[PDB]
């Protein structure tokens, strides 16, 4: 039956609903097309989605295109597909997915759901605040029974790449150097491998030099070995810390709380016995410990504090439309071809949100 | 006879619990409602924080309709081409809760409240539609 399509500032996760995991997990690039994986392995010789919101049209038309035929190899106008999108998406962007997908692609029916709103759902909450870090923007979502609160939505603009930059900047400032971008897969999977999150930063730097265990090595493709110090925590403290990226923001520690701070009173104590994490940036081992702390010191001192961060949480959007795009409930909740003949592509402003 | 044949035309469906058409200009008054429900008790009270000036107060005070808690959601209400606020009730203790949305015509509130796990998506829809059957009314 439905389809459900997550569509990442880097990554898109593919499937049908009702499905444990996705069914295609691709990059989110283009380059006979070049598409997805084939980009990123036939590389010599554009992100259409860039901060969360598409800014390439023509392009993103053809990730779905490539979604429905080469990945997951199916009939568009068989399937009522679930579409994700970011908190605070353009108006006159959620009207041309809904174009696109009912004129070009012919869909039977289609939502569009704010995509921090399935990761609370695939954890069994309707209310609950969700931190969403991805590869291009970081939101926090204060959610209430199913309904984000687009008013009190923060947005961010660090994540991933963001962090994978950085490490290459403090790497090479060290000595060794990357420019090409097969040279920076590598990157990435130190970050991903190595890095964690201190829960007292000054405390981590200053006794770092007791070593025994802070200390890594990476071989590079080229023989060549690396030593890993004080980076492993370093690169993604610019998370809680981005005046490390330069950039005069708050970190997210103290954006939830801000996001918090924007909501009804009456759902505030609920908010903070219910922050749920989400998204690869937030795959860091501490990450959870270091939250609670931060905000248990933000908060009153009475609050009592629940960060919750679910084991598949890189993977927790898609599973939530899987799960939502597959009760009965769904149907009384969906976009049809009428609805779009009657009324055309300002419908999504009224039935999804 | 006359406003109360809107207010019906929207109960007809099996998905909304109350409604009703309140003018808002002037002294705010009840032009039609189901009968015996909470938006039939609107006060000019919670109609002036319906309409005034303040867009964010409201939406870390709270509000009501009739008596009722309510929390605001989705406040377009004041917007060009847009005409909503989507809202949920709040309750005290185990009580269900319940989405409403309202649509600002030239002289009129459009109130609708879905029964127990409606989608405000479809509450918005209904209330939009008929507040756009009111709007080229003139009214
Ligand atoms: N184990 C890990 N440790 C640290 N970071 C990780 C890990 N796994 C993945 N990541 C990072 O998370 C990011 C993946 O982003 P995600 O899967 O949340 O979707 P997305 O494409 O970022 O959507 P958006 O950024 O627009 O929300 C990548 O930058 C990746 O490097
Ligand atoms: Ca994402
Ligand atoms: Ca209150």
């Amino acid at each position: 039956a439905a389809l459900v399509v997550d569509n990442g500032s880097g990554m898109c996760k593919a499937g049908f609903a009702g499905d444990d995991a996705p069914r295609a997990v691709f990059p989110s690039i283009v380059g006979d097309s070049y598409v997805g994986d084939e980009a990123q392995s036939k590389r010599g010789i554009k992100y259409p989605i860039e901060h969360g919101i598409v800014t390439n049209w023509d392009d993103m038309e053809k990730i779905w295109h490539h979604t429905f035929y080469n990945e997951l190899r199916v009939a568009p106008e068989e399937h009522p597909v679930l579409l994700t999108e970011a908190p605070l998406n353009p108006k006159a962007n959620r009207e041309k997915m809904t174009q696109i997908m009912f004129e070009t692609f012919n869909t039977p029916a289609m939502y569009v759901a704010i995509q921090a709103v399935l990761s609370l759902y695939a954890s069994g909450r309707t209310t609950g605040i969700v931190m969403d870090s991805g590869d291009g923007v970081t939101h926090t979502v204060p959610i209430y029974e199913g309904y984000a609160l687009p008013h009190a939505i923060l947005r961010l603009d660090l994540a991933g790449r963001d962090l994978t930059d950085y490490l290459m900047k403090i790497l090479t400032e060290r000595g060794y150097s990357f420019t090409t971008t097969a040279e920076r897969e590598i990157v990435r999977d130190i970050k991903e491998k190595l890095c964690y999150v201190a829960l007292d930063f000054e405390q981590e730097m200053a006794t770092a030099a007791s070593s025994s265990s802070l200390e890594k090595s990476y071989e590079l493709p080229d023989g060549q070995v690396i030593t890993i110090g004080n980076e492993r925590f370093r690169c993604p403290e610019a998370l809680f810390q981005p005046s490390f990226l330069g950039m005069e923001s708050c970190g997210i520690h103290e954006t939830t709380f801000n996001s918090i701070m924007k909501c009804d009173v009456d759902i505030r104590k609920d908010l903070y016995a219910n922050t749920v994490l989400s998204g690869g940036t937030t795959m860091y081992p501490g990450i959870a410990d270091r939250m609670q702390k931060e905000i248990t010191a933000l908060a009153p001192s009475t609050m009592k504090i629940k960060i919750i961060a679910p084991p598949e949480r890189k993977y927790s959007v898609w599973i939530g439309g899987s799960i939502l795009a597959s009760l009965s409930t769904f149907q009384q909740m969906w976009i049809s071809k009428q609805e779009y003949d009657e009324s055309g592509p300002s419908i999504v402003h009224r039935k999804c949100f | 006879a006359g406003w109360n044949a809107y207010i019906d035309n929207l109960m007809a469906d099996g998905t909304c619990q109350d409604a009703a058409i309140v003018g808002y200009k002037d002294s705010p008054s009840v032009w039609a409602a189901v009968p015996g429900k909470t938006f039939v008790n609107i006060t000019p009270a919670e109609v002036g924080i319906l309409v005034g000036k303040d867009r964010s107060s409201f939406f870390v005070n709270g509000l009501t309709l009739g008596g009722q808690k309510c929390s605001v959601i989705r406040d377009s209400l004041l917007q060009d081409g847009e005409f909503t606020m989507d809202l949920r009730t709040k309750s005290t203790g185990g009580a269900p809760t319940f989405n409403i949305t309202v649509t600002m015509t030239a002289k009129t509130l459009v109130l609708l409240m879905g029964k127990e796990g409606v989608h405000g998506g479809m509450i918005n829809k209904k209330c939009y539609e008929m507040a756009s059957h009111l709007r080229r009314s003139q009214y």
